[PDB]
RNA sequence: AGAACCUUACCUGGUCUUGACAUCCACGGAAGUUUUCAGAGAUGAGAAUGUGCCUUCGGGAACCGUGAGACAGGUGCUGCAUGGCUGUCGUCAGCUCGUGUUGUGAAAUGUUGGGUUAAGUCCCGCAACGAGCGCAACCCUUAUCCUUUGUUGCCAGCGGUCCGGCCGGGAACUCAAAGGAGACUGCCAGUGAUAAACUGGAGGAAGGUGGGGAUGACGUCAAGUCAUCAUGCCCUUACGACCAGGGCUACACACGUGCUACAAUGGCGCAUACAAAGAGAAGCGACCUCGCGAGAGCAAGCGGACCUCAUAAAGUGCGUCGUAGUCCGGAUUGGAGUCUGCAACUCGACUCCAUGAAGUCGGAAUCGCUAGUAAUCGUGGAUCAGAAUGCCACGGUGAAUACGU
């Protein structure tokens, strides 16, 4: 298990955090666990949604959530009909006055997390792994990615032997800190078993 | 060993049957699990058939045995010998 | 003012409830106001309000570094009793005159 | 008119004063004997001194926090060479020649998971 | 005198969160006291990393939480109700205190 | 753990939650040395009636999200494992990893 | 080491008598970090030793010293089938280091009670020319001897 | 990162079967609240209260009850079907690719060669020219300085004193964070191929990657984990669920890792000095009183640079013991008890009084460590009701040695 997780290790520099909070030691597992939970019901609710990242942020009893979307119209449905609903289930969840933000994502392929997400969907539609592979890759790049690394993982083609194969575009330097490495991964459960699919996304180094 | 302040332990229901026994003046064998059950001066005379995990081994209990628990006179491995 | 979130809105050409000025005239009435920070270069109010009357400048919760000028300055006529109207306005600074549809690509902040 | 000095050793903290006078030192309102009952720890905190001929010349005032006895006595001897520096400025090139300018370095290694100690390895066996 | 404890985990956004504070306070009132920086808790953790087994393969987490005490001398009337409508950036937990 | 094991804990801890003023009486009463033999007799008693799983040092502390008994931290509610994967993906705040 | 000769640290002189050797002495004397001990035990060595033999308490020591220091020593090249004992000149800081340790050997062997004076009797033995560092360092150079032929 | 119960997955009995855990209807009842006897308990039988959000009244959503099935459930098997995560060679300096060229071709070249470096590090050459992943740097920490801000932290100079920074105060110093500066072979000399570098010295707190951490290339071992989790045959009145007791703590024996010893560089007694880093609300618990003591009682201060844990110990001084199986050593066992806990029999820790094994430095062999390291000394934390000699942290004292390959 060599490798560190790529936004693990730079949270501290060029990657912020997800759940943006303060608490004590008394309160911070339930907070903890809330969030979970909401995080849980999002990806259940806006799986056709392509959505990236939830980032909750609660200050003063109130939970702030901002939802990361490549198509806002879907998960906002008619102006302010779907985002609504959300919000009341959201409050529930927690048990605090809820505010649901939308945030619209620019350039979903660059999105590493959603191409996962994007590659995971074509597995289990029965592609050649390997075609979607190339182009996650390939798409990447032409929507201008420094480097952009995708890898799958485990009975590629249904075979009795699982293995792994990763194709690489550009440059990923992931022991560079400054590196702005999007990281992110997906499991496609096919009818052989699951599919694990990782995907790095360089966008470029940052200078501070 | 448990605290004086807190006295001797016994089971409600085993003290409850010792009780009945004595009541009674019977001998025959009371069959119980409680062998962290303290013995009593009352229990003195009667048989009691305490479990050691597989089955109740009668223990007629005598003036000696007071301050002793039930799972003492009980043993519960059966070890014979290596050879 | 730039930016203006009504809650329970689709777009500015709808129309709410239990108020007279239809939502084009709310933003045109807050596109009037006169705010004064100090601070910071860009803050958000807070107007909250339920009950028949006119809803006057002077009824946003104000924080500290915020100072509205113009206390007389209405915006809303509020006619039903169980009518609520929960605005969260967001003022920035700058010079000139910057307009929509320039601002409709120009904003970086997804 | 009083000159000073910052002492930093181990984890030691001394604040060394310099004035003229006849030669009496002083650690937290007690004497060098009196705070010092090692020998060693009294040389280093003299070092400085016996090496620029100021020993009768001047007080010291002292004051010292964290570590243990020598360390403390080290970062005394480090806020007197800093004191003698900013007093003559002349004694610089021998004070570097002794080794005294020289903040050193050298606190505990930290503890690292797997091992011990700093380095110690836990005891290893093929079989 | 109201004494104001800053607590969060990011520095430079408690430190942002100071400096409002200081804003709001002065504008108001007079002789705001300043933002006096107390220790940091690093709240450390260790855990085994494995699924199942391998002892010496481990994570070391921290969190830094920071404090900032910033006191104010004289109350006046304008200066301590300024605060009830600044609410300050989410993520940092204020303690004011009044004596 | 199993869905079982994990329904045991929410239902001991109910118990807990339920018998706590009681329990806590009945210990005072057991503890007050200024006080009738008989009666702490009854306490003792009394106490041995209520139902185990009312005990809080019943409970045991498993993760939230798995309900896996051992490596919990108290902090986070949570098992090491998850807690390392919720730190990677960002979602425990102020959290990163440690060096000095 | 392969790669890099490195210079040897730098080491305070005792206090008492302002010396490295003496030093030097001490630490190797030292054990479990407890120096402080260490020196009182030596300086009570040297006490007993000035007393002895008159001189200074230095100056005994260093007499001492020079009877167990060794001209040469040996080292195991064993290039052939069966090993072959070589002799070399050993150094003027080994040497030194040598006696001192052969020293403090015997005095943690001998069957007097306390240590220091343990370590006094060493001294005057060494000064004298019987005891049991000499005894080592006459076994060593009588081994050089024995092994000449190989230089 | 903590088995008395619980945990627990195992055994023995006692029990349940759409079920402990969910969704779905049907229709019986508001949920729930209190209490009673039998039972080891699980469970199996009683007495009191309530009817809230809405009805062209065939009724509803929360929460119990019963039956049907659809299903639940499985720490059951396969890590040789998998994902994820992990170890490992190894923080070893390597592993590749594109285009070109060479060869019928597998392939080669680049990547070799002269030097150099910790480094496929850098230069020079050269059928190679370029690129990527890694060897470096960016990140944390530590070593010096400066600016800012000074309470709960500090006391240099001032006045007062209960001689306590405690109180006027002061913002110097320590310290506390936040932001900057600083180290780059940059400067000097020599060696070197007109080089990359190397050797020394100057300054400097720091010198040649300053010390330490994080960071683990392509891959290897069908390495580990289906019992964290997820996931592609088997059980479903039982390989599922509830309960009480027992077991995981057994004991001819063998091995691993530790602690404590065998003593005088020490043991014991009395006095006495100098830390760091942490934790704390079902929590840490001063002072005072009682107890030989573990603790008990009373009970402030404190979500904490404030209060509490909390006396650092080794050390230092004075006394004693005088090489003994001892005033070394503490196992073992008896008595009596303290606390936690429904509960300390199996099987907790700690205390007191007694008891005082083996052991006098350990065979063959075998491990760690190059500096604030080893060695030794205490201190804290996590899990945790209680239960560490383990693990993870912190400072104290503080060596030896490196000729060389």
């Amino acid at each position: 298990g060599q490798k560190v997780h790529p936004n693990g290790i730079r949270l501290g520099i060029v990657k912020p955090w997800n759940s943006t909070w303060f608490a004590n030691t008394k309160e911070f597992a339930d907070n903890l666990d809330s969030d979970f939970k909401v995080r849980q019901y999002l990806t259940k609710e806006l799986a056709k949604a392509s959505v990236s990242r939830i980032v909750i942020e609660r200050p003063a009893k109130s939970i702030r959530v901002t939802i990361h979307t490549a198509r806002p119209g879907i998960v906002i449905g008619k102006k302010g009909e779907d985002v609504e609903k959300l919000r009341k289930v959201v409050a529930d969840i927690a048990g605090v006055p809820a505010q649901i933000n939308i945030a619209e994502v620019r350039k979903p392929e660059l999105d590493a997390k959603l191409v996962a997400d994007s590659i995971t969907s074509q597995l289990e539609r029965r592609v050649m792994f390997r075609r979607a592979m190339k182009r996650a890759v390939q798409n990447a790049m032409r929507l201008g990615a420094k480097g952009i690394k995708v890898e799958v993982s485990g009975r590629l083609g249904g075979a009795e032997i699982a293995r792994t194969e990763w194709y690489r575009e550009g440059r990923v330097p992931l022991h560079t800190l400054r590196a702005d490495i999007d990281y992110n991964t997906s499991e496609a459960h096919t009818t052989y078993g699951v599919i694990g699919v990782k995907v790095w996304i360089f966008k470029g180094e940052i200078l501070g | 060993p448990r605290s004086l302040k807190k006295g001797p332990f016994i089971d409600l229901h085993l003290l409850k049957k010792v009780e009945k026994a004595v009541e009674s003046g019977d001998k025959k064998p009371l069959r119980t699990w409680s062998r962290r059950s303290t013995i009593f001066p009352n229990m003195i005379g009667l048989t009691i058939a305490v479990h050691n995990g597989r089955q109740h081994v009668p223990v007629f209990v005598t003036d000696e045995m007071v301050g002793h628990k039930l799972g003492e006179f009980a043993p519960t491995r059966t070890y014979r010998g290596h050879a | 003012v730039t930016e203006v979130e009504i809650d329970g809105v689709l777009h500015e050409y709808s129309t709410k409830e239990g108020v007279q000025e239809d939502i084009l005239e709310i933003l045109l009435n807050l596109k009037g106001l006169a705010v004064r920070v100090q601070g910071k270069d860009e803050v958000i109010l807070t107007l909250n309000k339920s009950g028949i009357g006119p809803v006057t400048a002077a009824d946003i919760t104000h924080d500290g570094d915020v100072e509205i000028v113009k206390p007389q300055h209405v915006i809303c006529h509020l006619t039903d009793e169980n009518a609520s109207i929960s605005m969260r306005i967001k003022v920035q600074r700058g010079r000139g005159y910057v307009p929509a549809s320039t601002r409709i690509h120009s904003e970086e902040d997804e | 008119n009083q000159y000073y000095g910052t002492g930093r050793r181990k984890s030691s903290a001394a604040r060394v004063f310099i004035k003229p006078g006849n030669g009496k030192i002083v650690i937290n309102q007690r004497s060098l004997e009196q705070y010092f009952g090692r020998e060693t720890a009294r040389m280093v905190v003299r070092q400085p001194l016996e090496l620029v001929d100021m020993v009768e010349k001047l007080d010291l005032y002292i004051t010292v926090k964290g570590g243990g006895i020598s360390g403390q006595a080290g970062a005394i001897r480090h806020g007197i060479t800093r004191a003698l520096m900013e007093y003559d400025e002349s004694l610089r090139s021998e004070l570097r020649k002794a080794g005294f300018v020289t903040r050193d370095a050298r606190q505990v290694e930290r503890k690292k998971v797997g091992l011990r100690k700093a380095r110690r390895r836990p005891q290893f066996s093929k079989r | 005198r109201i004494r104001i404890r800053l607590k969060a985990f990011d520095h430079r956004l408690i430190d942002q969160a100071t400096a409002e504070i200081v804003e709001t306070a002065k504008r108001t009132g007079a002789q705001v006291r300043g933002p006096i920086p107390l220790p940091t808790r690093k709240e450390r953790f260790t855990v085994l990393i494995s699924p199942h087994v391998n002892k010496d393969a481990r994570d070391q987490y921290e969190i830094r939480t920071h404090l900032r005490l910033v006191d104010i001398v004289e109350p006046t009337e304008k200066t301590v109700d300024a605060l009830m409508r600044l609410d300050l950036a989410a993520g940092v937990d204020v303690q004011i205190s009044l004596g | 753990a199993k869905q079982s094991m994990k329904a045991r804990e929410v239902k001991r801890v109910a118990l807990a939650d339920k018998y706590f003023a009681k329990r806590a009486e009945l210990k005072a009463i057991i503890s007050d040395v200024n006080a009738s033999d008989e009666d702490r007799w009854n306490a003792v008693l009394k106490l041995q009636t209520l139902p185990r799983d009312s005990s809080p040092s019943r409970q045991r502390n498993r993760c939230r999200q798995t309900g896996r008994p051992h490596g919990f931290l108290r902090k986070f509610g949570l098992s090491r494992i998850k807690v390392r994967e919720a730190a990677m993906r960002g979602e425990i705040p102020g959290l990163k990893k440690a060096s000095w | 080491p392969r790669r890099r000769v490195i210079g040897q640290r730098k080491i305070l002189p005792d206090p008492k008598f302002g010396s490295e050797l003496l030093a030097k002495f001490v630490n190797i004397l030292m054990v479990d970090g407890k120096k402080s001990t260490a020196e009182s035990i030596v300086y009570s060595a040297l006490e007993t030793l000035a007393q002895r033999s008159g001189k200074s308490e230095l100056e005994a020591f260093e007499v001492a010293l020079e009877n167990v220091r060794p001209t040469v020593e040996v080292k195991s090249r064993r290039v052939g089938g069966s090993t072959y004992q070589v002799p070399v000149e050993v150094r003027p800081v080994r040497r030194n280091a040598l006696a001192m340790r052969w020293i403090v050997e015997a005095a943690r062997k001998r069957g007097d009670k306390s240590m220091a004076l343990r370590l006094a009797n060493e001294l005057s033995d060494a000064a004298e020319n019987k005891g049991t560092a000499v005894k080592k360092r006459e076994d060593v150079h009588r081994m050089a001897e024995a092994n000449k032929a190989f230089a």
